[PDB]
């Protein structure tokens, strides 16, 4: 486990002022600190940090891997290597698991919402649509967190099983707010939490696709 | 050097509009 | 089709010659600590403004 | 008093011809209109989506070509696809620069 924390200042004729202007300092200061706090621990479990060795999603060893080809290939787009690969995935988890855990959650990048919506080569239904049909439990979302998994602009999808036996992120203390220590006219408020990560249980339940 | 202005400032004609605009951060 | 393609907005009167609205932001940060810390981020804040005729 | 299309802050495509000297090209202003609603999305992150379109009033003759093998035309997907947005056209994007350039504003 581990813990986090930061603090702001604020004086007394800047309170006085927020008090007879109906602008307070104090809330967009406290606002901007527990921002910052939730925007930590995002980027502790999507991104790690190297000197305190804690590991990202995307640089689990013991999980699956599948290098791609290219959903779109410098400007053309392939709808059909997007369903064989998922498709693929889906398989997958469930024949390493043997039967006990099945696919039920993809996270593709924003543009594969574009790739996901050219008309099949008959009727007028997409590739989307057809998929949803024919694999139906599987509830498909897009975050934008996906789009530079390494550092170097190449494209992930995720596809996994979500239970809390699986994978877990814990968060022993909420974001609190010490009282102010008073100095010559001004005040300081500390503030502090703690958070875990991401840890993986069993983790053959994720598959990651790279280079889409 | 003197005073030479008219009599209505540049206050009197003027208009605040109530809206103000606030930057979305969003935490992820 | 400028008026119906564009909204058409009705504050200010006739006697106005300028107008103006603001805007604001936020700064900030955190860090990872251990026990008796003495350096710890701060936060702050700011706003603009801008006109018309 | 600067004008709607000289404003410097501002989201500008460059795009290839929809009618190219006499060819019409109908594939590539679906991949437009579609790259143009994105942006709009992504840069202002949700809080702002695309709700209008004005094109030239011939690029709405372009839009109205058949699906190469369906009954459906490209207006028709395009809408079934992109659920309230609501296409016009108007006669002042046939000259934008002075010197014959047209344009479309999402």
């Amino acid at each position: 486990v581990f813990r986090l924390g930061n603090a702001y200042l604020i004086s007394i004729d800047e309170i006085k002022a927020g008090q007879a202007t109906g602008r307070p300092l104090s809330t967009r200061k406290a606002s901007a600190c527990q921002l910052a706090h939730d925007q930590l621990v995002n980027r502790l479990v999507f991104k790690g940090s190297a000197p305190h060795k804690i590991v990202s999603v995307f640089n689990h060893p013991n999980i699956t891997k599948i290098t791609s080809g290219k959903w779109i290939d410098v400007s053309t787009m392939k709808p059909e290597t997007a369903e064989a690969e998922l498709t693929q995935a889906i398989e997958t988890i469930e024949t390493i698991t043997r039967g006990q855990h099945r696919a039920t959650n993809i996270l593709i990048p924003p543009s594969m919402r574009k790739v996901l919506a050219i008309r099949m080569p008959e009727t007028t239904m997409s590739y989307l649509d057809y998929f949803k049909s024919q694999n139906s439990g599987i509830e498909i979302d897009s975050i934008a967190e996906l789009e530079d998994i390494d550092g170097a602009g190449t494209k992930g999808v995720l596809v996994y099983e979500k239970n809390p036996m699986n994978m877990s992120i814990e968060i022993p203390e909420a974001f609190n707010m010490l009282p102010a220590q008073p100095k010559d006219l001004h005040f300081k408020v500390p503030c502090t939490s703690k958070c875990t990560g991401l840890t993986i249980y069993r983790p053959m339940t994720i598959v990651l696709i790279t280079g889409v | 050097a003197a005073a030479t202005m008219g009599i209505w400032t540049a206050q009197e004609l003027h208009r605040i509009k109530s809206q103000s605009y606030e930057e979305d951060y969003p935490v992820g | 089709s400028a008026l119906r393609v564009f909204p058409v907005t009705t504050e200010l009167s006739p006697t106005d010659k300028t107008f103006e609205y603001m805007t604001f932001d936020k700064v900030g940060t955190a860090q990872i600590i251990a026990d008796y810390t003495d350096d710890l981020p701060l936060v702050d804040a700011l706003g603009t403004s801008e006109f018309g005729k």
